[PDB]
RNA sequence: ACACAUGCUACAAUGGCCGGUACAAAGGGCUGCGAUGCCGUGAGGUGGAGCGAAUCCUUUCAAAGCCGGUCUCAGUUCGGAUCGGGGUCUGCAACUCGACCCCGUGAAGUCGGAGUCGCUAGUAAUCGCAGAUCAGCAACGCUGCGGUGAAUACGUUCCCG
């Protein structure tokens, strides 16, 4: 259902279907279940509203949003890739940040394996 | 329930106000709201001339009349259309059902948008006429979640008796519409 | 982890910054001072010897030298 | 208006956790409308939660601490 | 911006996650191992009984293995890489300069064509343990170890020696 912009799955467990938020996964959406006093064996689909306010207000409270987060993310790149540095170039050129193997690996970044 | 509640509210606050902030000196120049033309942005046609009565069916359960299409005012080359066929569906709402159309959207659509920061005011041509748009779908809560198969956004364009995007803006502020600066 | 080359100067005007808590960038003068866990995220303004330049020390950067991020010896070839 | 082009138009009645009653003509047979959001925009506050999660030279500052 | 070689991860139900459980041989230790505790989601901050050799970690020894709950056979609770935020072990110095932990992010992979490799009984397969050097690791590699452990073997017409 509705939680803060996103629709949960149909029939699957609270640890599962709270992973939908690009904040919350299984061991994060277990830990905000547990300080809430929320069940994780419940279906998606017997929700109440109450709960559904408490969970929005609880994940705002110490977490941010799911918006929130995605802007903070390309904020960050984008800051870093202005800066001038060996990660902004890296990011740039399409090329992994880490400091990883370069010769034929890093085509999880650099798209589909393309010869030329 | 004589009026609607956006209509009985605009009679007397949204008048005096509008008087106090504007002198104009004389009554019936006061602006206010003519119509509302909402209309369903199409094109897919020529490739597929059945999300047409989709798009009918999402206007209709927003708007409480019957859209009407209208038809190609001249073939394109470059993009797939001829004259003829029916590209897009609009309503014009006016009076009561304008007014309820209005207020429900106000209450219900603006602040259910996904990520909602808000609506500029810079929206305005030159006669104090407003116009904005809901993206993808589901604003209102009258469509089913589920009964939707693919996002057919919409454009709304409020016009009113605003010789003045200034005059626009205080009537757009006076009513229940979220401005953002 | 013996006594390293922190800059005793560094090390106390980076003291006194985390407790007047002034978000600030410090002048620096030395280029290998990046050892003692004092340091909070202090933005130094290095002096590789020819001009001051403002940038921000990050985690991966913790431990490599002050005025390192961009090539200290400009040389490009073109 | 025609005869029965138009689907049914009934008075309903809109809910909030807040307890914001509303009331307004839709197509809704039920008649109640309990929804999670109704004008009190917590967008209010969700935008400037977006404008103050920013910052990377505090991020620096906490997670350097060397 | 690419190609070749060798290994790991897998591609899902002989499966994934959580809770409870049994035996193996092999030792790394003197500026190294380091059990009980304090507090920690966890690397770990406090640290010492004990060691030129059974009082001490590698446990009075693990994984596959057995019992219960759940997922309902799908790009998913399979798979874990890139990436962002919160940290840790070494040494003065870890983006170019290791590894490890927590949160989110969730891409290819649906057992693979032309070609080709290893295996005759404790063999293949599968599982982990330990070590060579390092204060700090690229170690999935190379060596030894054993846990559970299969089917075929008309025959040399036939590809290679
Ligand atoms: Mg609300
Ligand atoms: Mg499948």
């Amino acid at each position: 259902a509705r939680l803060v912009g996103v629709d949960l799955p149909r029939d699957k467990r609270m640890e599962i279907a709270l992973t939908y938020i690009y904040g919350i996964g299984r061991t994060r959406s277990n830990e905000i279940l547990a300080a809430t006093g929320i069940d994780k064996n419940m279906r998606t689909k017997d929700l109440t509203d109450d709960q559904v306010t408490v969970l929005r207000d609880y994940i705002e409270g110490n977490l941010k949003v799911e918006g929130d987060l995605r802007r903070e993310v390309q904020a960050d790149i984008r800051r870093k890739i202005e800066i001038g540095c060996y990660q902004g170039l890296r990011h740039r050129r399409g090329l992994p940040v880490r400091g990883q193997r370069t010769k034929t690996n890093a085509r999880t970044r650099k798209g589909p394996k393309r010869t030329i | 329930k004589a009026l609607p509640r956006l209509k009985q509210r605009y009679r007397e606050e949204i008048r005096e106000a509008l008087q106090q902030e504007f002198n104009y000196a004389n009554v019936m120049q006061i602006p206010g709201v003519v119509k509302v033309v909402v209309n369903m942005g199409v094109g897919d046609a020529a490739r597929d001339a059945k999300l047409i009565n989709g798009a009918i069916n999402d206007l209709a359960l927003i708007t409480g009349q019957k859209p009407e299409v209208r038809r190609a005012r001249k073939s394109i080359a470059q993009f797939k259309l001829r004259e003829g066929m029916p590209i897009g569906a609009r309503v014009t709402l006016r009076g009561d059902r304008m007014w309820e159309f209005l207020d429900r959207l106000i209450s219900i659509a603006l602040p259910r948008i996904r990520d909602f920061r808000g609506l500029s005011p810079k929206q305005f041509d030159g006669t104090g006429n407003y116009t904005f748009g809901l993206n993808e779908q589901s604003m209102f809560h009258e469509i089913d979640v589920d009964s939707i198969d693919r996002p057919r956004g919409m454009d709304i364009t409020v016009v009113t008796t605003a010789t003045n995007d200034a005059e626009g803006r205080a009537l757009l502020r006076a009513l229940g519409f979220p401005f953002k600066e | 982890k013996k006594g390293p080359f922190v800059d005793d100067h560094l090390l106390k005007k980076v003291d006194v910054q985390n407790e007047k808590n002034t978000k600030q960038v410090i002048k620096t003068w030395s280029r290998r001072s990046t050892i003692i866990p004092d340091f909070i995220g202090h933005t130094f303004a290095v002096h590789d010897g020819r001009k001051h330049v403002p940038v921000f020390v990050t985690e991966a950067m913790v431990g490599h030298k002050l005025g390192e991020f961009a090539p200290t010896r400009t040389f490009k070839g073109h | 208006m025609k005869t029965g082009i138009h689907p049914e138009y009934v008075d309903t009645t809109v809910q909030c956790g807040c307890g914001h009653s509303f009331t307004t003509r839709s197509t809704k047979q039920s008649g109640t409308i309990v929804v999670e959001v109704c004008s009190q925009c917590h967008p209010f506050y969700t935008g400037k939660q977006k404008i103050l999660d920013s910052g990377g030279r505090v991020a620096r500052f906490e997670k350097r601490y060397g």
